[PDB]
């Protein structure tokens, strides 16, 4: 219906190819084969009125938009594509192109997927605190414990039974301790508190980051310096803070070389790897910062304010845990920005 | 399983694989080995001798093509282009052999449709397996006994 | 490690902070954390029933509930050493969890070893969404495997149609046959049609395994040579 | 309850198994149930088992005796070569025929005293 | 309303909190185009990678806490987002990108295209131990003129003239060129070697397509070897 | 679990079918219940494995190369051919069923009547019409498919394949009946198809093809014998030749914007 | 081929065929290639046919072929 539209600047566009072609033709050829030919026809030819305008037009054209202007100041996806001819066959980037629309349109025709995991998901679309089912939890391994052989007998009120050779964590209190700890994570979230996400096991980092995210929050999936709470001016002061607003919008104030210096302690940690992660604990203890960590059964459950029982080894499980807890914060964020607007 | 047009054959192999003489004693060359189920798809025949050794020949046909063409060409054979056919054509063979010989035919005693055409408008698009439980509750046993051959008691 | 105080009285020592003047301002999670209490009993809880089976845990069967002859035709008059021992011990421990079925997968997997080498997928996708009428073998959304014939047989002893577990197990175990033999046929058959109709594959299993074979068989030909040349040098001395 | 569905579930199926994993004697059928995990979840280390798998694992399947140990590691390799096996004789096409003429196993045969 | 003081970065936390933020800059451009092809050129070699040094990144990376590992990563995946094929690159890549490029483009470069005199002539210098040589280089068929003197006269040893043609004899063009070398300083072999030297960089104006093959025979190197006082 | 997709405007297919190809009863057959029968046979087959998470297009290419998958890529393949016919026969891709929409005339787009030239020595769309529905009475003896498809050359051709063949992957196009006999020319292309695919190195013997449907038309007794019976199966492609949802063919064909 | 000798007390050579050792039997001579190759006869793939297969009660498969020889 409109296609001309584009064809009339596809004609255009190549008649600017077939232009440019053969002005380098022209450059190769050498001055003194058309030069002085060129100037003995001129010599030889009488200019009239109208030659006359354009003799004068273009000079101005050319002294206005070449000579007297600002070289510089003070569609459009793939724009860089080099279309190949209507004759010849399609180019590398325009098989690329030509199989990404068959990935749109065609590439799902024939059914749909239900019921099935994606592992994506667990990340980008966690869901909400009340909403999570035991089987929820036992689809993600949460209830897989450690050996019996290595039991923390400590834990022992969070143990189900024993099976294959593990303890069963009982999901029925994970339950009930993952809505606690995941109120806690709404909460300061709203206050405005800041939450930092701890895990240093591989694989966790893209949890962590959009746990962070999408809560406003902080994370570390590397290492821990020992004293980054206790010795914070050592390790953290030469970093930069920033002031911001009710909307979590930098105001862009200057900060004063006191206000940069000072201690910014986070006002809730979440560790993923507990048992690696002692020295965080012990100095979250020191800080009088609350934590919340997923407790293993050979783990120190007294070492946390809020424990959640669960199985801290598997990715799904920790993502799972962690996805339900950044959207308890993200609720909690949103609902700090909604009163701010009304 | 068959999933569009075909048939599923009961099918009795011929005991005649000496190829001398053959299909002159109406009883001698009417001797079955033993039975054997058979599918043909489309328009295939359940036979097997006049169509068996088809894409050998074929096979050996487009070989002399390009080795003539090759001569034309000028060219020193290949390192594994005539180990290659040789393999190609020695497993085409012995595919097709005989227990004696390479005569094996094989006589039609019972076929059943499986043409989506026989049992579409009757049974529905999930009624395939009812179609095949009904057709074996239907088929007169009188008329596939005639058909047997009598054994081949060599043994 | 002893049970650790401090991480759970934070909000109490940072109200003695507040309170004295030391710290000027409220943190941020002090009014959530007032609000949601942390748990801070830590006590081990005794346990009485096996979740899995519903054996009752701490229960002694006295005398007075024994009172026909044993198997041995003595009658039980007087509690024995074991009934005199404090078993407290067994009330904290986590109970082993058992079930039947475990006994059949164990059997299924040994009269049919080679089923083990079909493979299984351990990861969930919603154990919720798992809606399955065991009264036939076949089910949307699971494989068909050794898993279905225990499923079934449950399903036959849960309703009564069949006494003996052994007898709901054959019934089960003949109608996983019917299904595989189903399955076997079509694959064949879905093979051979699909070469009837022209299609070409590339590299066969047979095929695929002979090169793997040659790799490994190309690497132990240099070795061997190498290592039956240092012999030869070595026992020369 | 949480012990139903314990039952149930996948880890449950696998029947127990400490066969030992590098076994040198004759080996006539499979002795460990192959475990298979999609492409998507081998990216995150996930099989379906207690503990991540160590990201040097490059296949898809394993076979393993421990979901966890003392040493604090999972007992497994990363093999699932008997599903090729398998799979190869089928493409021979060879049916198993009994040398003693016995009755079907996979059929609901009428024996008697014989 | 209110206002508070927050750490600027999310990695704040972190060991080297700037080079993490910048990696996850990265990182995000890299999945948001993990589909986009990556060039074939790069089998081609394109000589294309100004990325900045060590120490400018450790002016925007943290400074003493820029480890080398964590310079090697930013080179890997800045390496990875310049590599996707040019016709499918996006403005949001190669903005991220310009900031990592080394900003001696500021300035301009200092080589002019070489090419043959108003005589055909091409000129060029060269060096060995004290000797120097002055080469003119004309197609010919292989007349050679050593400071006005015949070349069999002013170098008595024939090893001396075999480096003299060895360059020409690389290119297999003995017989089409007329060289006329002048040469001063040192003695026989470094001037012998100083013309073979200056020769290969002259013939390269004739056909620069063969300054590979010259390069590989190892005429075009300038012998750094001297008299060295001893120390 | 692989489920039936909804179809736009389905109340209306339902109770009327789809207007001068198939009527209600006919739609029932080939999609509402024939997709009901792939999809479940599909599932089953899919089921506990990896295959599970993926959509029929992309199993079919995942096991193209298999030999003893072939049942699932004949499942997939059908699934995802039925799904490329019932979109181009459908009246409105879009769902007028709050906008009470009666009309949609669809008619080729420029660059599907250029290449169409281009590629058929200048004949036209009436030609090329007649020209498809004689291949697939003489090429296609019982089920198959019909597809106009497009190559990495931007040429259309004609492709018709036997039972559940697939246009993308030409070892699995199925274009040959080899029940039936075969001339020296299609045994010499099959069997520069077979060198070809062995020139692959990959270890799955797998071969790069970037050929993509156009129009799709469903030759299965599924589709035609309830309305048109035995016999009259060009008739049943006449009417679908001629009454295909162009919205949908053109957005097939790539313009490059 | 595995060995190049016949299995010592049997009449059959050993074969490794799709994952499989099986049993197999020649027409009546063996191949030149087995004395040329030596203890290197495994590297060498023959075509083979499978005559029967057998299921053993140790749940082993009694896989007979024969030595296809190009002819
Ligand atoms: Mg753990």
């Amino acid at each position: 219906p409109n296609n001309n539209d584009e064809v009339m600047l596809l004609q255009q566009k190549l008649l600017y190819d077939e232009i440019r072609s053969e002005l380098k033709s022209l450059s190769q050829v050498p001055e003194d084969e058309i030069l002085p030919e060129l100037k003995k026809s001129l010599e030889q030819d009488k200019l009239s009125d109208k030659e006359q305008q354009l003799e004068a037009e273009l000079s101005d054209f050319f002294r206005n938009y070449a000579l007297l202007n600002k070289l510089f100041d003070s569609t459009k996806p793939y724009p860089n594509l080099i279309p190949s001819a209507n004759d010849k066959p399609y180019s590398s980037q325009e098989l690329f192109l030509r199989q990404l629309n068959h990935s749109m349109r065609t590439a799902k025709l024939g059914a749909t997927i239900s019921k099935v995991y994606y592992p994506h998901k667990d990340i980008f679309y966690p869901p909400l605190p009340e909403n999570i089912t035991v089987e929820s939890l036992m689809s993600a391994g949460v209830h897989l414990g450690q050996s019996t052989s290595l039991w923390r007998s400590s834990t022992q009120s969070y143990i189900y039974g024993e099976y294959k050779g593990i303890h069963i964590i009982d999901l029925n209190q994970t339950l009930s301790y993952l809505k606690r700890a995941a109120k806690v994570v709404e909460g300061v979230s709203e206050s405005g508190g800041i939450i930092l996400f701890l895990g240093t096991r591989q694989g966790q980092k893209r949890g962590l980051e959009e746990a962070a995210k999408k809560t406003h929050g902080y994370y570390v999936s590397t290492r821990w310096i020992p004293g980054t709470l206790t010795n914070s001016t050592e390790i953290s002061g030469i970093w930069e803070k920033q002031e911001i607003d009710s909307n979590d919008n930098p105001t862009e104030r200057a900060l004063s070389p006191n206000e940069t210096s000072k201690q910014v302690k986070p006002d809730l940690l979440v560790v993923l790897n507990p048992t690696e992660n002692r020295n965080a604990l012990l100095e979250a203890i020191k800080s009088r910062v609350p934590t919340i960590a997923i407790i293993d059964t050979d783990s120190e459950p007294s070492l946390v304010t809020y424990p959640i029982p669960g199985n801290d080894d598997s990715l799904r499980s920790v993502n799972f845990l962690l996805g339900v807890l950044a959207r308890a914060g993200q609720r909690g964020l949103q609902n700090r920005l909604a009163r701010n607007n009304e | 399983a068959i999933s569009g047009d075909g048939f599923t054959w009961l099918v009795a192999r011929r005991q005649l694989d000496k190829r001398a003489m053959r299909n002159d004693m109406p009883n001698r060359d009417i001797e079955y080995d033993k039975l054997f189920i058979l599918n043909t798809y489309n328009a295939g025949t359940p036979f097997n001798f006049s169509t068996s050794g088809v894409m050998n020949e074929l096979n050996n046909q487009y070989t002399n093509m390009e080795k003539q063409r090759a001569k034309e060409a000028g060219n020193l054979e290949d390192s594994e282009m005539t180990a290659k056919q040789a393999k190609t054509k020695f497993i085409y063979e012995t595919q097709q052999k005989g227990f004696s010989g390479k005569e094996v035919s094989y006589i039609p005693l019972l076929a059943i449709d499986a043409s989506p055409k026989t049992w579409l408008t009757d049974y529905g698009v999930f009624g395939k397996r009812e179609y095949l439980e009904r057709v074996w509750d239907s088929i007169e046993w009188k008329i596939v006994e005639s058909r047997l051959p009598q054994r081949t008691k060599i043994q | 490690m002893k049970i650790q105080t401090n991480a759970v009285n934070v909000l109490q020592r940072t109200s003695a902070y507040l309170k004295s003047g030391l710290l000027k301002e409220t943190p941020a999670w002090y009014n959530v954390v007032a609000s949601i209490p942390p748990s801070t009993k830590f006590t081990r809880e005794p346990r009485f029933k096996n979740p899995s089976n519903g054996h009752i845990i701490g229960k002694l069967v006295d005398v007075t509930e024994q009172p026909h002859a044993n198997n041995k035709g003595l009658y039980k008059t007087r509690p024995n050493s074991s009934d005199k021992r404090v078993g407290v011990k067994r009330l904290y421990r986590p109970p082993k969890l058992t079930y039947v079925e475990d006994r059949l997968r164990s059997l299924f997997y040994k009269q049919h070893p080679w089923e083990l080498s079909r493979p299984k997928i351990l990861v969930e996708n919603e154990i919720g969404d798992e809606n399955y009428d065991w009264s036939h073998m076949l089910q949307i959304g699971r494989p068909l495997d050794g898993e279905s014939v225990i499923q079934r047989t449950m399903y036959l002893i849960k309703t009564k149609q069949y006494g003996d577990m052994v007898e709901a197990y054959d019934h089960a175990r003949y109608e996983f046959y019917a299904l595989r033999m189903q399955e076997e046929t079509e694959q064949q058959v879905a093979l051979e049609e699909a070469e009837m109709f022209g299609s070409l594959f590339g590299v066969s299993a047979i095929e695929h395994g002979i090169q793997k074979e040659q790799e490994v068989l190309d690497v132990w030909e240099k070795k061997v040579v190498e290592e039956t040349e240092l012999m030869a040098a070595r026992t020369s001395n | 309850t949480l012990a139903e569905l314990l039952g149930r579930s996948r880890i449950a199926q696998v029947a127990n198994n400490h066969k030992p994993l590098t076994y040198t004697g004759k080996k006539f059928h499979p002795t460990h149930q192959i475990i298979e995990t999609k492409p998507s979840t081998l990216y995150r280390q996930e099989w379906g088992l207690k503990s991540a798998i160590p990201s040097k694992i490059k296949s898809r399947y394993l076979v393993y005796n421990d979901l966890d140990t003392l040493e604090r590691i999972t007992t497994f390799e990363p093999r699932g070569g008997t599903q090729w096996n398998r799979l190869r004789f089928q493409e021979m096409g060879v049916p198993i025929v009994s040398n003693i003429g016995r009755q079907n196993p996979f059929f609901k045969y009428i024996s008697r005293p014989e | 309303l209110p206002r508070r003081i927050v750490p600027k970065l999310a990695t704040f936390y972190s060991a080297n909190p700037n080079h993490e933020d910048r990696i996850n800059r990265l990182e995000r451009l890299l999945r948001k185009y993990i589909k986009l092809p990556s060039q074939n050129n790069n089998e081609a070699q394109q000589t294309k990678a100004p990325w900045i040094s060590f120490d400018e990144y450790a002016l925007i990376g943290g400074g003493t806490k820029l480890k080398p590992t964590q310079y090697t990563q930013l080179l890997y995946m800045l390496n990875k987002l310049h590599n996707i094929d040019p016709q499918l690159t996006n403005d949001e890549i190669t903005s991220e990108l310009s900031q990592y490029y080394k900003k001696s483009s500021m300035l301009s470069n200092n080589i002019k295209i070489k090419t043959l005199d108003e005589f055909g002539r091409s000129i060029a210098v060269g060096k060995r131990k004290s000797s120097t040589a002055k080469v003119f280089v004309v197609r010919g068929t292989g007349e050679i003129l050593v400071n006005g003197r015949q070349l069999n006269d002013y170098f008595l040893k024939m090893k001396d003239r075999e480096s003299i043609m060895y360059p020409l004899q690389v290119i297999e063009s003995v017989g089409k060129y007329n060289i006329f070398a002048t040469t001063s300083g040192g003695g026989p072999t470094g001037q012998a070697e100083s013309i073979m030297h200056a020769i290969a960089k002259a013939l390269v104006v004739f056909n620069p397509l063969l300054k590979s093959r010259l390069h590989k025979a190892g005429v075009l190197t300038r012998d750094y070897r001297h008299v060295e006082r001893k120390k | 679990i692989h489920v039936v997709p909804k179809l736009p405007n389905s109340k209306a297919l339902l109770q009327n079918g789809v207007p001068n190809i198939l009527s209600s009863s006919g739609f029932k057959t080939v999609w509402f219940d024939y997709q009901r029968y792939l999809c479940d046979k599909l599932t089953l087959a899919t089921a506990g494995q990896s295959l599970e998470s993926y959509y029929p297009f992309h199993i079919l290419l995942k096991t193209a190369g298999n030999p003893l998958q072939s049942n699932i890529f004949n499942l997939a393949s059908s699934i995802h051919n039925n799904h490329l016919f019932v979109e181009n026969i459908l009246p409105s891709a879009v769902e007028h069923g709050t906008n009470s929409n009666a009309v949609v005339k669809t008619e080729p787009s420029r660059l599907f009547l250029s290449k169409i030239k281009d590629s058929f020595n200048g004949s036209d769309w009436e030609v090329v019409k007649e020209e498809m529905i004689y291949r697939a009475e003489n090429e296609v003896l019982g089920q198959g498919w019909l597809f106009l498809v497009e190559n990495n050359e931007k040429k259309l051709f004609i492709l018709t394949s036997n039972n559940n063949g697939t246009p993308y992957y030409f070892p699995r196009n199925q274009s040959f009946d080899l029940n039936s006999a075969i001339s020296i020319d299609e045994f010499a292309t099959l069997k520069q198809m077979k060198e070809l695919i062995g020139k692959s190195t990959k270890l799955n013997g797998k071969v790069q093809d970037w050929t993509m449907p156009i129009i799709c038309v469903n030759l299965w007794d599924h589709a035609y014998l309830h309305d048109y019976g035995v016999g009259n199966r060009s008739k049943y492609v006449k009417n679908v030749l001629d009454n295909l949802n162009w919205s949908v063919v053109n957005n097939r064909i790539f313009s490059g914007i | 081929i595995l060995n190049v000798v016949k299995e010592n007390n049997d009449n059959k050579w050993l074969a490794a065929i799709g994952g499989f050792v099986a049993d197999v039997v020649f027409f009546q001579s063996p191949p030149s290639s087995f004395n040329s190759m030596g203890d290197f006869i495994r590297m060498k793939t023959f075509l083979f046919e499978i005559l029967e297969a057998s299921m053993e009660k140790n749940g082993s498969v009694s896989m007979h072929a024969r030595l296809l020889e190009p002819q």
